[PDB]
């Protein structure tokens, strides 16, 4: 459920933009998913805080 | 359980995502690490197997307790 | 209680009882999903998510 | 108990400790690489932050208020 | 006027706080040991008894140290 | 002996050295799996309950199954 | 630096001495006597053998292809043959999987241009990993 | 109106007040070691068994000062 | 509105807390070594042995506060 | 937005802290020769003995101290 | 398909009979009137071996890190000798090389961000790879 | 010669195959996305290439010959 829930928000908010990804798309973004799960309190905050001057898109993106 | 939790979580972020330092020449420090993971893996194990039954037996001892203060006994004649 | 019951002086004996068999096998799995681990998560061609930035749950819980 | 004729469990040593060597080598080599590129990606941001600032300025100014 | 504040870096404050909680359990524990030295050495032979009791406290002062690290680690990651 | 918390049950002896010194010892009577008999390696003979599985061998198949469950995606990815 | 040495050669010694193996003692104790290397010799006594064993085992190979084609196999089939198929199935499993993984050269399928994870490529903090 | 703050210097606060929890451990262990030499000189004869026992203390002592000590380094660095 | 402080000389007050650590250190060791005297004068035979004994436990007693120690200079010089 | 903030006065505060540390040492020297008083009165042969223990304490117990005051002087001579 | 299959199976029996070693004959006639594989069993007889060899080996280690360390080994040093070390020596020298690229992950060294060459690495065919 | 016991040359062969099998599968795959990236190399090449032909045009007309 988690997983599903960062799917559908990091990629259009909405099922149909998800399934619009390919299957290697979905195994990236889950696998990242697992990767912020093990680094949680002790990994690097890079991982969900934008540094500035960042060109990766931000939070207003499909706003 | 809490602090079950948390320390899980780091000796899975610190196997995980550092024991490549095995074959580096840090690997003392990382293999210091991992045994006082161990250790206090076993240490936290023991110490909730036993706290669980310790608190069983307290929670079961307040409520005979509560019996006991208003019991009385006769003596055989 | 941990009273008694058959017990492996060693690693090779673990075979000597379907119990402690199935023990092994489980432990070989515990132990060897880390490395799975490891070589998974570690490796060069995994790529952060482009859009990681769009939510995380720290805003959601917040 | 006759001296060794042979000294195979020696050079066997030998060739992990020297494989050894190597790999710290190229570790190290690699581990400076990483922070060269850290370092310069900072950098970048930096001067991409600069940069949207002055345009922020110029655009202030061009509002003139 | 009606002014709403929201302060982030004031979780770490209380997070300090409940740890100084451990200090009263650390020294706890070694009141329990303190003791049983003293205790084990005119009963040596019911040594078996004051070690059980000793490690039982133990335990009924560690709960104590585990209440207050929960309430830090909820003000640490929340 | 111990493995982990398990530790291996030890009969007490119940006969007296004056009694046991007259006991006469004939292995020919025991059991093939139990001769030279050792309290610290009791089960040294005891046979396989698998011919040729070894418990290397069920160490490595449960990597492998580890290792499947953590690759089986990264081979055949299925959609949401 | 030395009594770490001393000490473990000592540890090894009376291991040694420990094991109760008629053949293991015999042997140590000639190559001992002849000054040579006990392992080395049998690292190359196994080597020989398997040189010489080749082409039995083919001709096993096509015996044991011939006992299972025949259908005789499953005549006989009993449980523990089917825990054997079980570790078989599995072997497989693992090694087309990581045959794949070595295959492609990489732990993940590449991306493809058209894909929107392109971006996460052109940011990598180091492009010579 | 509503405003968010993010003070980037709280967590010194925060990890010297976890700090102070090893006031109590390093007491724990001072009363420990000052029972075991009186217990020492009342029975000289059980030396060893009252040094495993005050080790023992120590080391549970110990470990709730690595508790405090956790909560120092994670708020100093996170 | 999203407001970013830093505060420069914050550090100053986790440096003072985690010296106040040192507190329990030092009654800790004065604990010790009034054991001490007090035991010697029980038994002065086996002085020499209770010497050993309270020396051990200040290692393991100053080591504390060396740790609380090194978070102040983490702290003082950044 | 962004703030830079540069406290001087922070200092007097972490100073003052640090001092707080002596008064565990202070109390911790006085309780090395309270026991020293009892010892010597339980075992006055051994008073000159005694009496170099002491100060040995004493100079452990007052090495904690200057570490603290060490810190109030960076502090607050920066 | 079965023809070939028949071709390598008679070439593999004329070569096996072939060898007159008598040890070779005497297992391969045990195995095949037991059923068993006699490549498997030396395998396993030789891990065996190697297994309770591995004391012997660090025994032999320091034994022949005393003679070398004496300085008898150079007392009678000779030329089948100094063909010997340059042989070990070749070996070290590939070994180090050989670590240093798993080490680095990469034949090439990496390239730095401020050299001239990093438009490269920008004007890859395949990012992925 | 009795009926083997064991089938470990069997099993040995079918390892192999099966680890082959899938380096086929992932070479298939690497050799599949390394020809969509060379089409798509080409493809910027060439949306260049007209770029650079508009941007030529205009300033040809600007240049009114
Ligand atoms: C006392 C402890 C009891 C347990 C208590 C409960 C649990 C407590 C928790 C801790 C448990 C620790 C783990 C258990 C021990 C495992 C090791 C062991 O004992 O092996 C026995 C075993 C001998 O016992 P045996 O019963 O006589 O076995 C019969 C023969 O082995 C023959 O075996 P067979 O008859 O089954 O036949 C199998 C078959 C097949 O055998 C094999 O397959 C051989 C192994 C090949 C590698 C496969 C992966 C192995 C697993 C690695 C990952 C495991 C991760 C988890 C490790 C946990 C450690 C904490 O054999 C062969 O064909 C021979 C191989 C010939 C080829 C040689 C070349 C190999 C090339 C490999 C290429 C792949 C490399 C990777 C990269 C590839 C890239 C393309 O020794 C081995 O075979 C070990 C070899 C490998 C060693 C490294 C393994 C990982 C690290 C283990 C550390 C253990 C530390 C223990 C300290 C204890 C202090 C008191
Ligand atoms: C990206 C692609 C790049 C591709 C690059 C190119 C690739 C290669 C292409 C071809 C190039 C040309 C050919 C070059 C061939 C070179 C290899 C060769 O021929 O070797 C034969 C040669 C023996 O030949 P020989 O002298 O003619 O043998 C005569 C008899 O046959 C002797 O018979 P035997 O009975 O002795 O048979 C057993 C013998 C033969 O077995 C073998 O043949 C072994 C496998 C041979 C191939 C090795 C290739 C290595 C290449 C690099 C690594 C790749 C992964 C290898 C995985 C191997 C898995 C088994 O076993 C050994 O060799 C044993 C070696 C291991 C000794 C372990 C001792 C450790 C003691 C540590 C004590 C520390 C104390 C510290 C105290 C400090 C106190 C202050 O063996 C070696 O050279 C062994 C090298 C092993 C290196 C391992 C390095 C691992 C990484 C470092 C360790 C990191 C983890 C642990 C760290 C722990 C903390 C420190
Ligand atoms: C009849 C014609 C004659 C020539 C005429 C003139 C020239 C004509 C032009 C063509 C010439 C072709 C080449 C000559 C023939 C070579 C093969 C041969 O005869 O070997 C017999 C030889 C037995 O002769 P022997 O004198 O009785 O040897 C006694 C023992 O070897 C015991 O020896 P030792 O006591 O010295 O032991 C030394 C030590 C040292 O042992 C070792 O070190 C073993 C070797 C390790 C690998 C090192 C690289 C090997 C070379 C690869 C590259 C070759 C390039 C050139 C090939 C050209 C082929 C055309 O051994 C050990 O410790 C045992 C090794 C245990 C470790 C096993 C695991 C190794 C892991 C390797 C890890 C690295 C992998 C790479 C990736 C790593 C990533 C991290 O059999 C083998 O052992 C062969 C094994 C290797 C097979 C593949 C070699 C490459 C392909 C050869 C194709 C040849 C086709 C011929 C067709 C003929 C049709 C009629
Ligand atoms: C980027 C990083 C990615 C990392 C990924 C993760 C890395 C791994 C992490 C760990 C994962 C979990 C553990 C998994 C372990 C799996 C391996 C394992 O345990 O194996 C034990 C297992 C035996 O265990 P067992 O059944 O318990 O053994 C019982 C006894 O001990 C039996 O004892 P024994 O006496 O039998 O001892 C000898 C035995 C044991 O020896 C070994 O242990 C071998 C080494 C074991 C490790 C193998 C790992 C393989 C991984 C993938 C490849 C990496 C490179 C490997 C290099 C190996 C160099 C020797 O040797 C063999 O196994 C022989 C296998 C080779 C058979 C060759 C026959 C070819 C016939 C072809 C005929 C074609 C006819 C066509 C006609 C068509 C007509 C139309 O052996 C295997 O599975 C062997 C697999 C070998 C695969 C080789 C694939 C090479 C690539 C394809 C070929 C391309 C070139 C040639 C093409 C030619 C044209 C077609
Ligand atoms: C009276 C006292 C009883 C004491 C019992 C002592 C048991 C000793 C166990 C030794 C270790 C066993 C390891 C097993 C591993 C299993 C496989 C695996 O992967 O697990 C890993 C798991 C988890 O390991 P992990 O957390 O490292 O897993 C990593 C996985 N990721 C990375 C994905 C998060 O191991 C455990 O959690 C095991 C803890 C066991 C603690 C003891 C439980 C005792 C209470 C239950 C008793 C049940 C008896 C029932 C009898 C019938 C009743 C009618
Ligand atoms: C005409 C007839 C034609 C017939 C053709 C037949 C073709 C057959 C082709 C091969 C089929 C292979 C099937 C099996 C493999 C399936 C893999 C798979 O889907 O896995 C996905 C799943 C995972 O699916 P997943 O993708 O949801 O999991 C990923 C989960 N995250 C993301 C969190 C990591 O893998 C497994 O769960 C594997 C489990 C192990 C499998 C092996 C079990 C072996 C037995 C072990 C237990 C018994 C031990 C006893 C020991 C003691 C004995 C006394
Ligand atoms: C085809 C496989 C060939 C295998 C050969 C391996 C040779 C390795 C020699 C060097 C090893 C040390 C390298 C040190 C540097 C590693 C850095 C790192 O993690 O890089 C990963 C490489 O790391 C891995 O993928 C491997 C991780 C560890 C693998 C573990 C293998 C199995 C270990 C089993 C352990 C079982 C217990 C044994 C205990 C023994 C010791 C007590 C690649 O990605 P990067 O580009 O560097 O950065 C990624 C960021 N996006
Ligand atoms: C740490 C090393 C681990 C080794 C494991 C190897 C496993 C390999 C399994 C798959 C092999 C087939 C792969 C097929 C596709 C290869 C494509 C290719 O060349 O890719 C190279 C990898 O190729 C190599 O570098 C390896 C080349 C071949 C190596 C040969 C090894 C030694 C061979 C010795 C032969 C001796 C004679 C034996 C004959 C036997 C058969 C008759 C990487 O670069 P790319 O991104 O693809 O493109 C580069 C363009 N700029």
């Amino acid at each position: 459920d988690h997983v599903e829930k960062a799917m559908i928000m990091r990629w259009g908010g909405t099922l149909e933009d998800v399934r619009k990804l390919s299957a290697k798309d979905q195994l990236r973004v889950r696998c990242f998913t697992d990767i912020e799960k093990l680094y949680s309190a002790y990994g690097p905050k890079d991982t969900y805080l934008q540094p500035p001057g960042d060109t990766l898109p931000g939070k207003d993106f499909y706003r | 359980h809490f602090l079950l939790l948390m320390f899980f979580d780091f000796f899975y972020f610190i196997f995980v995502f550092f024991f490549y330092g095995v074959f580096c020449y840090w690997f003392i420090l990382f293999i210091f690490v991992f045994c006082f993971c161990l250790l206090f893996y076993v240490f936290l194990y023991l110490l909730d197997l036993f706290a669980a039954i310790l608190q069983l037996f307290i929670f079961c001892n307040m409520i005979l307790q509560l019996i006991m203060d208003f019991l009385l006994f006769l003596l055989f004649v | 209680m941990l009273l008694g019951g058959f017990v492996p002086r060693r690693f090779s004996q673990f075979n000597r009882d379907p119990c402690w068999m199935f023990f092994i096998f489980s432990v070989g799995f515990w132990l060897g999903e880390y490395p799975a681990m490891m070589i998974k998560y570690n490796a060069r061609d995994l790529v952060y998510d482009p859009h990681r930035y769009v939510w995380s749950h720290h805003d959601d819980h917040h | 108990k006759a001296a060794p004729k042979t000294l195979h469990q020696v050079r066997n040593v030998a060739y992990f400790f020297a494989a050894w060597l190597g790999v710290q080598k190229g570790y190290i080599e690699k581990s400076a690489n990483d922070r060269l590129w850290v370092e310069h990606q900072r950098k970048v941001r930096q001067q991409n932050v600069e940069r949207q600032q002055a345009l922020d300025s110029i655009k202030l100014m061009q509002q003139g208020v | 006027s009606t002014v709403a504040i929201s302060v982030q870096g004031l979780h770490y404050v209380g997070t300090g706080l409940a740890a100084i909680a451990l200090a009263g359990v650390g020294l706890g524990i070694g009141t329990i040991f303190g003791n049983l030295l003293v205790a084990c050495a005119r009963q040596p032979n019911l040594t078996k008894m004051l070690f059980n009791y000793a490690i039982l406290g133990f335990a009924l002062t560690e709960a104590i140290g585990l209440f207050a690290l929960m309430l830090a680690f909820l003000m640490l990651f929340s | 002996y111990n493995m982990l918390v398990f530790r291996d049950p030890k009969r007490r002896p119940q006969l007296s050295e004056e009694e046991r010194a007259k006991v006469v010892v004939n292995q020919a009577e025991w059991p093939e799996e139990f001769k030279d008999f050792d309290p610290d390696d009791p089960y040294k003979n005891s046979p396989e309950i698998i011919k040729g599985m070894s418990s290397w061998n069920l160490f490595l198949w449960g990597v492998e199954c580890a290792f499947i469950y953590q690759f089986y995606e990264l081979v055949f990815p299925k959609s949401i | 630096l030395c009594n770490a040495a001393s000490k473990v050669q000592a540890r090894s010694a009376k291991k040694l001495a420990a094991l109760t193996d008629a053949g293991i003692q015999k042997t140590i104790s000639e190559h001992n006597a002849n000054g040579t290397d006990a392992a080395v010799s049998s690292t190359k006594r196994y080597l020989a053998e398997q040189r010489q064993l080749f082409h039995y085992r083919v001709v096993r190979f096509f015996d044991e292809c011939h006992y299972i084609i025949s259908g005789e196999y499953f005549a006989q089939y009993t449980k523990v043959n089917l825990i054997w198929d079980l570790r078989f199935l599995t072997k497989l499993v693992v090694l087309f999987l990581i045959g794949t993984v070595l295959g492609r050269q990489s732990i993940f399928p590449p991306i493809d241009p058209d894909s929107p994870l392109v971006e996460a490529l052109v940011t990598k903090v180091n492009p010579n990993y």
